[PDB]
């Protein structure tokens, strides 16, 4: 299995979140970030790939957020700017298998983090 | 053309225009003086002989633009059916004479389904039935001769007609003179420099002799990767082992002289 | 005596009016395709190509009400050309690189019908499948990679896959042998995956490979160690012999 | 043949096969008055053959050929050798297209098997093969023996000729290293040592002991100067004798195995 | 996936799910709200576009257990047609900066038979139209960027619609450090050892 | 983007036109020349391949004009030799991609020069 | 192109004709001999292949004549052994392209020598 540990939540502007990973991460080459506002369905935010470095984003956060990784420390960083209230939610970090389906759908992600809150 | 010949595969690749010619009384027509030539797709609508190549390993009828076949009808009902074929055919080779060898590769033509009671084969024009042998341009071989044969072959299921096409291929030795034999001679000559170096320069004598032996061993081992791992000594193997014996005794000689000089 | 004509007309009555285009119970609930695999052998496992080649008997079970018959009690085996006259699932291997169905004398297909309309459809397949490897620890590594089985066109609301027989659904894997590797464990998984075109069913078969260390001892470590020890001979050769010490 | 029914026979060992299809399919179909069919075809079959390689250059094998119906089980279709077992598989007298193997013979039989789709009847034919040792003698064994003897000639050079003895030892060790490396190209990556690996290892041991002998004599000629020359006088005969007895045991073993 | 990029053959091998959408009013139907996901064998009975890849060295459509195709008819006559293709495509490479180069491979898509007067191509979804670029596992290269193009290209036989997909590759220098430059630097360093051996040792310094 | 510039235009006879290129020209291996007299469509003139040297011409200028190149300078030259009164026009230097279509159609050329004048 | 010149003509027995070739003979691996006289069509006599040495003869001269070559001199020879009165004709040396058709047809030969008259 794989374990994800999140950090960086709380009230904010600009901010950074962190998501470290452990275990058999070689079988899960892509890490994605999600969020779930209160009383609403979970949303896609972005993703990044081990050893690839390529990234993709939800259209609502493109050029507002950024994502990066450290492959030796086995952690992923998501950076935020121009924060405003509609972005408030419990943010999640998750791992996708090598041959699972598309990125934007959380059903494809097998392991999940703690769900850090973010507020402004 | 004969495209390539391979000892490691024990086969050769042959490209040819192959033609067949027979009466079909059902296809006789009258009132038209012409020899009707039809689109090749008629070939799937007509009976044609079950001719096949017994020693063929892999072959195909060329298919660019449209499958390379021809059918030409004549008033009396005789059908001329032609194909362009590339075939890779087995040719087991006796390499004991290699590379001074000559090889008899053949193509065995036979009817598969029909016995001699139903089909008969013959070469049209006898010895002139095969042409294009003049335009084969193999680097390794020159065709000394080609021969045409006809036979019946007997199996448990009946007797079948056979036609055989044979080539006598004789290898060109110049490549091996330039690439293998001459370097072996030169390395052997390089050994004889040992006897001119003064006998107390032991390091140089030994270095040159051992270098010669090592290079000869490498020459021996490199070549046998290029050709089948057949379990007997070839001509070139005997040559190289003789040269190895000479260069080895040309170092046992230094051992002898050094022992006599420094010890006895 | 008269059975031959009876069964001929039974099969003709089944096929007459049958539409290839429509899956069983089209518009209704999804059809459940149960699958079995009998591993014949695993061919070369390639680090350089990051793939492995697999040969297997691959079987699929489903029920099609259109093919039910009552007069004949036999489990009716039919010539494999019938498969071109029947609806069959569009299962495909999502991670394969090159694969083919065998045709040694006739194409290796199987069609066997049963009175209740269940169809048993079988294939013998050789497939080269992508298999990514974590070489960070090679040659002391163990590798996990899988065969991914999915329906190409139909979503989960049209077809459902399941391993027929549960964990017993795959055989032969407990017996194959490889030069480099030994099969530690195999797992059978079933799930669904989501695309913009819809959600699709999947089965996944996984092998975990433990490397046999002996060959690499023979190849790599022996000559390296013994070249290293060869160098230490310099420390015992007298230190006035510069030629030998340097050579 | 496409209009008639024909059995679905397939070969269990087949990795890849060709039903020759040149100038009409190579298929024969004959039909008797009493309804008996005879149906024959020309095939090229690449068959999976398991074999053990402990005795690599001196081994003997029995490659199997197994075939039977694909769909029709034991209760529907059964195969029988046409003219009895012994008379049913025929090898062309000129058919030995083998380079390094000699086909000793074949034995044929039958089996029932049980499978996830029911019982089946298998026809079996095993072709006995014995490898011809001639190639590896000149390719590996003579090079190894020549290298082992080439190391021992250095014992006749005087002890004070340090560079010469050193280069003999080093060059012969490299020769053995490259012989070991090249020998591995002849086989798949088998995870156990073969007979030729034993021979190569023992010859390597003799080579490295020949180097160690010079190292020891060069150490003692400086450290305790002499009688140390008896080391040369002993090795000069002991190494040939021990290598000879090694051969007398090894070949006596694997020619009777 | 992109299976491999090779300089020795100036090509790369690519596998993809290729999807096409068009409207054929002749296939419009009523009385069924559903989308008709028919067996792929229907595709042989319908008109489908002649799309082909200009720079493919060879390609094949996967076929095991069925030819890998999809047909899905919508009530208004829209046809969704898709198939899984593996292509080996030409990619000329500028090796003048080999270990530190940056290559630009492309896949060019065109209609073989119909001109602009008969067919028009467009990326369905604009820049969203290509996915899976996140799951390229190339050891030698990494996808810096990709972007999509659309244009009309004119021949003597007429003007044709064309789409093209492009990948910008940056090479991973790591391999070449270990297996070309470390040996080169080390052998160059080892050569200076000659300057520390005493001058009188002709054999050692020369060897 | 690859950039193009021109020089040498004017009232001439014999004459030389010079065209300079810069950028990632490896993507656009073929250069070309075009012209149009006032009130007329843009005619093809000739083309040259970078590092290949192959050339093709319009028959109206065949054997009168010749196109040459310099790989180090990244310039292409057109010899306005044996000029005729019919040749008066603004001449455009242009570049073409590897997989674009026919050479004789200006629509296939992406980057374009200034359009220097020639007169007689 | 390839140039051919022949020698050995004139009234006769036994005789030898010779043909010297220069130029790009590699494109023309096969050299053929032809003969003609008044009131008759041009006849095929025999052929030789550069670097292969293979020959074929018309049945009218089979076992009488022979053709040979000198690859270093680029000369082809026809040994007119045992001439007969009907052999009177102008003898032409000609070259055949690598992918021309059959040997026996003069139309397949591109470059033709001047031809030597013989009288018997
Ligand atoms: C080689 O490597 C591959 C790839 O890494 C390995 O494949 C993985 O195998 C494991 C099992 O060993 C798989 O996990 C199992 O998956 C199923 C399916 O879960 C999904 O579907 C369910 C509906 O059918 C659904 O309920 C699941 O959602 C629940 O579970 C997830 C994950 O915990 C959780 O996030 C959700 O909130 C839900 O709780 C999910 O969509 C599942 O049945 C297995 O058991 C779990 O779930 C059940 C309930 O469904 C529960 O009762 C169990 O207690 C348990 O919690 C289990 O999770 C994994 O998905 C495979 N990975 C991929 C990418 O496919 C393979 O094992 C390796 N092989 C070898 C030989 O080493
Ligand atoms: C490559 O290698 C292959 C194999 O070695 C060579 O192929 C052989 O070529 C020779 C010719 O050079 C072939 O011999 C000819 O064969 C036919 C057919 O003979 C058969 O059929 C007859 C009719 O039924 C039958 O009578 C024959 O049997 C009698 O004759 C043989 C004679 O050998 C005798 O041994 C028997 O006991 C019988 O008495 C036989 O079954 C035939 O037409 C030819 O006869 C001519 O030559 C003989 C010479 O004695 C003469 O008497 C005749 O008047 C006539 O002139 C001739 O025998 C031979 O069959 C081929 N073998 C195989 C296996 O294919 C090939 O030549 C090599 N090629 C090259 C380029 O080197
Ligand atoms: C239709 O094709 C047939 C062949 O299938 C042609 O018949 C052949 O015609 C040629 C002349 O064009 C004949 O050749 C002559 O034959 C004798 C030897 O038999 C010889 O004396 C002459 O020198 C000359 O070559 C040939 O015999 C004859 N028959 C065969 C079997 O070839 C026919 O002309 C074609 N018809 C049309 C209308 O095209
Ligand atoms: C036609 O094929 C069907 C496939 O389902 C055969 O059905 C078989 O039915 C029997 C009887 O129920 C099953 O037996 C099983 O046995 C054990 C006890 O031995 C028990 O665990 C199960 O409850 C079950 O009864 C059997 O599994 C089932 N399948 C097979 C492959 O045998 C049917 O017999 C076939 N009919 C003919 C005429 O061949
Ligand atoms: C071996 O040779 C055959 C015959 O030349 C190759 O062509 C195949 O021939 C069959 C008929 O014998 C074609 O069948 C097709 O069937 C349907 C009706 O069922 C019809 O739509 C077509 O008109 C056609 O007759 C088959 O298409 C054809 N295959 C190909 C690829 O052209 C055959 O492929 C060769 N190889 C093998 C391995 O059989
Ligand atoms: C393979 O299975 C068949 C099934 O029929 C066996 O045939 C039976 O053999 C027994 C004796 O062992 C006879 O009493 C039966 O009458 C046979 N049945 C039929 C239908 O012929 C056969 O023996 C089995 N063979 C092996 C080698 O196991």
């Amino acid at each position: 299995q794989v374990q994800l540990v999140e950090s960086g939540g709380g009230l904010v502007g600009s901010l950074r979140l962190s998501c470290a990973a452990s275990g058999h991460t070689f079988n899960y080459p892509i890490m994605g970030w999600f969020r779930q506002a209160p009383g609403k369905e979970r949303e896609f935010v972005g993703a990044i790939s081990w050893s690839g470095g390529s990234t993709s984003y939800a259209d609502s956060v493109k050029d507002r957020f950024t994502i990066s990784r450290d492959n030796a420390k086995n952690t992923v960083y998501l950076e935020m700017n121009n924060l405003k209230p509609e972005d408030t939610a419990v943010y999640y970090c998750a791992a996708k298998g090598r041959y699972s389906g598309g990125l934007y759908y959380p059903t494809n992600y097998d392991y999940w983090g703690q769900g850090t809150q973010v507020t402004v | 053309s004969i495209d390539m010949v391979s000892e490691v595969n024990m086969d050769y690749t042959l490209t040819m225009y192959f033609q067949q010619y027979w009466r079909d009384k059902r296809l006789a027509y009258s009132g038209i003086p012409l020899n009707l030539t039809l689109d090749n797709r008629v070939a799937d609508q007509l009976w044609v002989p079950d001719t096949y190549f017994l020693n063929d390993k892999k072959s195909f009828v060329h298919g660019v633009t449209v499958k390379n076949r021809m059918i030409r009808l004549h008033p009396d009902g005789t059908v001329l059916y032609g194909l362009r074929i590339t075939t890779t055919a087995a040719c087991m080779m006796d390499l004991r004479r290699y590379p001074l060898d000559e090889q008899n590769c053949t193509l065995e033509i036979e009817s598969y389904g029909y016995t001699t009671d139903d089909i008969e084969f013959y070469w049209r024009g006898g010895d002139k039935a095969v042409t294009g042998v003049e335009r084969i341009e193999l680097p390794q071989f020159s065709i000394v001769e080609h021969r045409l044969v006809s036979r019946n072959v007997v199996f448990a299921t009946g007797a079948y007609p056979r036609l055989s096409l044979s080539f006598r291929l004789k290898r060109n030795i110049g490549y091996f003179i330039l690439q293998t034999y001459m370097p072996s001679i030169l390395i052997t000559i390089l050994s004889w420099v040992s006897f001119w170096i003064n006998y107390d320069a032991s390091a140089a004598r030994v270095a040159l002799g051992i270098t010669t032996v090592l290079t000869m061993t490498t020459i021996n081992t490199h070549l046998r990767e290029t050709l089948p791992k057949i379990p007997y000594v070839k001509a070139i193997d005997m040559y190289l082992m003789g040269c190895f014996v000479f260069v080895f005794l040309a170092l046992l000689e230094y051992a002898f002289v050094n022992y006599i000089f420094f010890s006895q | 005596p008269g059975n031959m004509s009876f069964v001929k007309e039974t099969v003709d009555k089944l096929l007459k009016g049958y539409d290839i285009r429509l899956r069983p119970d089209f518009g209704g609930p999804p059809v459940c395709v149960g699958m079995n695999i009998d591993i014949a052998s695993i061919d070369m496992v390639s680090e350089v190509n990051m793939d492995y080649t697999l040969t297997m008997y691959f079987q699929q079970y489903w029920r099609d009400k259109r093919l039910a018959y009552s007069g004949i009690p036999l489990n009716l085996t039919l010539d494999n050309r019938v498969a071109d006259q029947l609806w069959v699932p569009d299962t495909y291997f999502l991670n394969d690189k090159k694969s083919f169905v065998h045709g040694v004398t006739v194409k290796n297909r199987m069609i066997r019908l049963h009175p209740d309309g269940t169809v048993l459809y079988g294939l013998r397949i050789t497939t080269t499948a992508a298999c990514m490897m974590d070489l960070r620890r090679y040659p002391l590594d163990e590798q996990n990679c899988t065969l991914e089985i999915e329906s190409y066109g139909y979503t989960t609301d049209d077809i459902e896959f399941y391993w027929r027989g549960g964990d017993k659904a795959v055989t032969g894997v407990e017996r194959i042998e490889l030069p480099q590797f030994s099969i530690v464990e195999h797992r059978l998984v079933s799930r669904n995956v989501v695309f913009a075109t819809g959600a699709y069913p999947r089965l996944s078969l996984s092998f975990r490979l433990k490397r046999n260390i002996g060959y690499f001892i023979l190849q790599t470590y022996m000559p390296s160690i013994l070249i290293t020890i060869l160098s230490w001979v310099s420390f015992w050769i007298n230190y006035d012999a510069s030629a030998a010490r340097v050579a | 043949a496409s209009k008639i029914w024909t059995p679905d026979t397939f070969f269990h060992n087949g990795k890849k096969s060709i039903a020759h299809n040149m100038t009409t399919p190579n298929k024969l179909l004959r039909l008797e008055d009493d309804g008996t069919l005879l149906y024959t075809m020309r095939l090229t079959i690449s068959a999976e053959c398991p074999m053990q390689l402990e005795d690599f250059p001196m081994d003997a094998h029995a490659c199997p050929l197994k075939f039977g119906s694909y769909a029709y089980p034991n209760s529907e279709v059964v195969y029988v050798w046409t003219n009895g077992s012994t008379k049913s598989v025929v090898v062309a007298e000129d058919g030995s297209r083998l380079n390094q193997y000699h086909l000793m013979g074949q034995t044929v039989g039958t089996e029932n098997i049980s499978t996830s789709t029911g019982e089946y009847t298998i026809m079996t034919a095993h072709f006995h093969l014995k490898r011809k040792i001639g190639y590896f003698v000149i390719q590996t064994y003579l090079p190894c023996i020549m290298t082992v003897i080439l190391s021992q000639v250095s014992f006749w050079l005087n002890r004070e000729s340090v560079p010469a003895r050193t280069v003999f030892g080093v060059t012969t060790v490299l020769t053995m290293t490259t012989l070991s490396i090249s020998a591995r190209n002849s086989l798949p990556k088998v995870a156990y040592a073969t007979a030729m690996d034993w021979f190569i290892a023992v010859c390597y041991a003799f080579v490295f002991s020949a180097l160690i002998e010079f190292a020891t004599v060069n150490y003692f000629t400086k450290s305790q100067p002499a009688s140390i020359s008896k080391i040369d006088k002993m090795s000069r005969i002991v190494f040939p004798v021990l290598f000879g007895t090694f051969n007398l045991v090894y070949w006596a073993t694997y020619l009777n195995r």
